[PDB]
């Protein structure tokens, strides 16, 4: 089963990937810079919030119809607090895809591109050696307690490490020679 | 001006989806043009000491 | 030429196809001789008797072989039907000299699907559609190999001058010298054309 | 690639049994191999070696390397250095299991030797995990490698691979 | 929000990564076809009324319906080749011919694609070399011996071992057979390889 | 696993003893201002001295502001400390010209010059004189260090000013009676067989009448060679006043 794999952190989003469809569907706030008919108008200057997908589809980059800001969680208020201990924070009470959805604003031309690189880069190597060792060395032990707070991009890595521990165990102990039955184990 | 006829383009485009005084050896007759300089030139400077 | 070889080429170019994040170039020659080898060696134990011990020596020795040759096939069809828009228009564009990513069967199987598939969701969803987006791209939906992936790597022959470069500033561009029998961890992007030209093995 | 694959890479080392029969000389694809006399040594690869001894038709000799005066002497150097140090097999895990469990009755002072296999996989793994953090937290590009095995490799790399694909997006993405 | 239509479906396999493969959703794919159909007559209608009345303030509310489109098409299209994957999936598990319990999920396009699928994949392994080629579904895991032990876990009916010979697959009896003989068995859930 | 991937080599430490000519250039406000400020440095420690007696902590608090606020070399730092080392380098260069107008001035900045000097070597770490005794020519080798608790019965014995505490933290090695002349001339501590156990302060009165004698050389050199140099002398009246 060849899922097809997320485009987020690179320029551009997959097409036809499951998780970039459900990330692009977040709210983002923006001011109306022309009025608007039928939807009765909107007048100019009205304050709205709606999803990354239309706001990259109207943001025109003469800026005739709309403007954009940066959510709280990536204004520097926010940065100064990651920076201080980035192991503590939840990235999963946070929005899902934490890394994935901040990449795609650096898309917007803000004058902070410079400061929100900067963030995310520093905080992912902040986090990685908690990954590193909890997936590695937790075996046959209930997972629930260390897998809490980890981005869906971080929880794909804690996975794989885990296969990874459970083959060589399989391994040593003899059991890898023996034949058996795939998914269809459900049936 | 370009600016409001790339915006039409864009509405029109829109709306249509849903519808001689010196010579030397012997230079003259010879037609006078360079290959723009697209053969195997080179330019290199020389000098001594330096 | 000697089986002995033969044998191990096949058992080199399976390690570079497990490791390698494109489709690398064809290898006919190998099919065919490695297959025809099984064909004379089957007819050969068929003549004998059956209960004798050398036989089933035989036997496993031809186990063994089956298994890699089957294991190299099913992952180049794995990359095949992943990739098919790309691998068609690559072929499609190919000049003459230089060879070809596929095998004709490998070829055959690969326009197959193509047809198929734009039929299946021509026929369910697409008819439906007003008629301004009845056409989709599969050359733009269906995504890229990735080759900027890190791979680990062994050298058979002494490189000199490969250019590393981290980040993509000119200023922290550099270059290092690959000594016979050394082990490293590189971006692919760097070392492709050592890969096809036999220069080095991915482990 | 699985621990079973690796395996199978790790069959096709030689070593030397006594048969307790007799058989000609057999022309194999990867091989000749033989002639087999009663009572007297040659050399096959290990997958046949380890069929021939299940099923009671010979006798297995240890490799020379698997001696205790020679393991002492190799852990407390690769405890030591301060990176990997060269070893005795390419494939010492894999033999080492195989023999040991299928040829303890044949090998001399076994339950000496497994222990002292067991420390050099478990210093050699460290110095592993501590190259691979460094590895990130520099933020570097490159890195060497000349006397890690296969089973060493394939047993941590796919992790840190992963993880450097996605550290390597991060860091450029503000030039397209 | 014009999007939360589609996302039924989207929403549905992503919470299901083991590869099993849900019942076709028929009405969800109607509305979407409807709601398209909608916006698009609402869209032409306003294009000639801005065209003929000379009026440009139209234009933002043109662009606005314009992506909405785009985006419930990504939806629904993201929607079907998921489903082709994990179709995909079950001819290289289990095996050649489905149980009848499992197609009951497939739509019958799918049932079409499925079978040409088939025919083209058995085309190209019986040309690979010799005669009759090399079936590469089979040898999923390095050998080891020639023979095992089999343990049988289901009543089935008569299994042929070679021309005429050939064993009764009763519950609980027990067999010493050849490896490559029982491989496939093994794998739909048959058989039960002890020690 | 094994990675792959300037001006450190000009003042590894902060001493430094002028034997390379910074072979560079510079602005004429910069030498001017260079000079300048350490002579208001030279006043400044004198002016420290009648403030309250030498080498006090006073002494060393007041005196670590004034190289702050002066932005010349300190006690070693790991940053780039390498331009104040070069800045004094060059400044001091500059100030051999100034006072050498009268013998007077020049014994004036040269006392100053040893008090600062002996400041440094009182604030000295462990490693500092560990690494600049063998970087530099000032070698002094030690010999049969085990001996020393001999002598830390005997010296103790020996000697009103040392003590056995004094042995391990004035870290003792044995180097000649000589070197520790103004001691056995006044026989004022334990010294045997021509040989004297000595501590860093002894070798740092010879670093300082050798930085004496190749300073007066300088000094010598400054009054003889330089008429080339003399293209502007405008600044000395200034200087002498």
């Amino acid at each position: 089963y060849f899922r097809v794999e997320s485009g987020a952190l690179g320029p551009e989003e997959n097409f036809l990937s499951l998780d970039d469809i459900l990330m692009s569907h977040e709210k983002l706030p923006v001011r109306t810079e022309t009025a608007m008919p039928r939807l009765n108008a909107v007048p100019q200057g009205s304050k709205l919030e709606l999803p990354l997908w239309l706001a990259k589809g109207l943001f025109d980059n003469k800026r005739r119809i709309l403007s954009v800001e940066l959510p709280k969680i990536y204004q520097e208020g926010w940065r100064t607090v990651f920076s201080a201990d980035p192991n503590v924070v939840d990235l999963h009470k946070m929005g899902p895809h934490f890394y994935g959805f901040g990449s795609q604003l650096l898309h917007f031309d803000s004058p902070e591109n410079a400061d929100i690189s900067q963030s995310l880069l520093q905080t992912f190597i902040g986090r990685f050696r908690r990954i590193m060792d909890s997936s590695q060395n937790a075996y046959n032990e209930d997972t629930s307690a260390l897998v809490a707070r980890l981005d869906e991009m971080e929880r794909g890595l804690f996975q794989t490490g885990q296969k990874g521990l459970n083959d060589f165990q399989c391994w040593e102990k003899g059991q890898a020679s023996q034949i058996t039955a795939s998914n269809l184990v459900q049936n | 001006i370009q600016e409001l006829i790339e915006v039409e383009e864009e509405e029109e485009i829109l709306l249509n989806s849903y519808t001689v005084v010196t010579s030397f050896g012997l230079a003259q007759g010879v037609s006078w043009s360079g290959r723009g300089g697209a053969g195997n030139i080179s330019l290199k400077v020389l000098g001594c000491p330096e | 030429l000697t089986p002995a070889e033969l044998i191990e080429r096949l058992e080199q170019a399976w390690m570079n196809e497990k490791f390698a994040p494109e489709l690398l170039e064809s290898k006919p020659e190998i099919v065919e001789c490695v297959m025809e080898q099984l064909e004379h060696m089957e007819e050969n134990l068929r003549r004998a008797k059956r209960e004798d011990l050398k036989v089933s020596i035989h036997q496993m020795e031809m186990e063994r072989i089956r298994y890699v040759l089957s294991s190299y096939l099913r992952c180049r069809l794995m990359k095949i039907e992943k990739f098919f828009p790309h691998v068609l228009e690559k072929e499609k564009t190919r000049p003459e000299g230089e060879p070809s990513s596929l095998s004709p069967e490998e070829l055959a199987f690969a326009r197959e699907f193509m047809a198929n598939t734009e039929s299946y969701l021509k026929n369910v969803a697409l008819k439906h559609m007003p008629p301004n987006l009845q056409k989709v791209d599969l050359f733009r939906a269906v995504p890229k190999p990735d080759l900027d992936s890190y791979v680990f790597l062994r050298v058979r022959e002494r490189q000199e001058n490969i250019l590393v470069e981290p980040d993509t500033d000119e200023q922290r561009d550099y270059v290092i010298d690959l000594e016979k029998g050394s082990q490293h961890l590189i971006r692919y992007k760097t070392i492709a054309p050592l890969v096809a030209s036999g220069a080095v093995q991915l482990i | 690639m699985d621990a079973a694959e690796v395996e199978f890479l790790a069959e096709k080392e030689l070593v030397t049994i006594i048969p307790n029969f007799s058989l000609d000389k057999i022309y194999l694809i990867g091989g000749d191999l033989g002639p087999f006399n009663p009572g007297l040594p040659v050399e096959v690869p290990l997958w046949l070696a380890i069929n021939l001894k299940q099923r009671q038709k010979c006798r297995l000799l240890p490799p020379e390397w698997m001696d205790v005066e020679k393991l002492e002497k190799m852990r407390d150097h690769e405890r030591k250095e301060e990176t990997f140090t060269p070893m005795p097999s390419p494939y010492y895990m894999e033999l080492t299991k195989l023999l040991l469990n299928h040829a303890s009755d044949n090998i001399p002072k076994a339950d000496e030797i497994r222990t002292l296999v067991k420390d050099m996989w478990d210093t050699r793994i460290a110095k592993l995990r501590v190259s691979a953090d460094s590895f990130v937290r520099q933020q570097e590009a490159h890195a060497k490698l000349d006397n890690l095995t296969l089973m060493e490799i394939n047993t941590s790399g796919t992790f840190l691979t992963q993880a450097l694909n996605h550290m390597y997006k991060l860091r450029t993405n503000l030039q397209p | 929000m014009f999007c939360e239509k589609a996302m039924e479906l989207i929403r549905e396999l992503h919470r299901a990564p083991e590869g099993q493969l849900p019942a076709f959703n028929e009405d969800g794919l109607r509305q979407v076809l409807e709601e398209m159909k909608a916006l698009y007559e609402q869209n032409q209608s306003d294009v000639n009324e801005a065209k003929s009345g000379g009026r440009s303030d139209l234009i933002p509310t043109i662009k606005f319906r314009h992506c909405s489109l785009l985006r419930n098409r990504r939806c629904t299209v993201a929607y079907l080749y998921d489903r082709l994957l994990r179709i995909r999936a079950l001819r290289w598990e289990y095996g050649s011919v489905l149980p009848n319990a499992l197609r009951f999920h497939m739509a019958a396009e799918e049932m079409e694609w499925f079978n040409n699928y088939k025919r083209s994949l058995a085309t190209y392994m019986r040309s690979l070399g010799g005669d009759e080629g090399l079936d590469i579904t089979q040898d999923m895991k390095p050998p080891k011996s020639l023979y095992i032990e089999v343990r049988c876990l289901k009543d089935y009916g008569e299994f042929e071992v070679d021309d005429g010979t050939s064993v009764l697959l009763k519950k609980n009896s027990q067999h010493f057979l050849p490896r490559w003989k029982c491989e496939q068995l093994i794998r739909q859930g048959v058989l039960e390889h002890i020690l | 696993m094994e990675f792959s991937g300037q001006r450190n080599a000009s003042y590894p430490h902060c001493l430094q003893f002028y034997l390379q000519p910074p072979s560079e250039n510079i602005s004429l406000i910069e030498f001017e201002n260079l000079a300048i400020d350490r002579v208001k440095l030279l006043k400044s420690v004198e002016n420290l001295g009648v403030s309250y007696v030498k080498g006090t902590e006073q002494y060393q608090s007041k005196l670590e502001s004034e190289l702050r606020k002066l932005k010349f070399s300190y006690r070693e730092n790991l940053e780039d400390e390498y331009e104040p080392r070069r800045r004094d380098h060059i400044s001091h260069f500059i100030l051999r010209l100034a006072y050498c107008q009268s013998e007077e001035l020049r014994r004036w900045f040269i006392q100053q010059e040893m008090d600062l000097l002996r400041f440094r070597f009182s604030i000295l770490p462990k490693d500092k004189i560990q690494d600049f005794l063998k970087d530099s020519q000032l070698q002094f080798e030690a010999i049969s260090d085990e001996e020393k608790t001999l002598r830390e019965q005997e010296i103790v014995a020996s000697s009103p000013s040392l003590s056995g505490l004094k042995l391990g933290f004035e870290s003792i090695y044995k180097i000649p009676f000589a070197d520790a002349l103004d001691l056995f001339r006044g026989r004022k501590v334990y010294l045997e067989d021509g040989f004297a156990y000595v501590p860093l302060k002894d070798i740092v009165a010879i670093i300082l009448n050798e930085f004496r004698a190749k300073l007066s050389k300088a000094l010598a050199l400054t009054a003889r060679s330089l008429p080339a140099v003399q293209s502007d002398e405008r600044l000395q009246p200034l200087l002498n006043h």
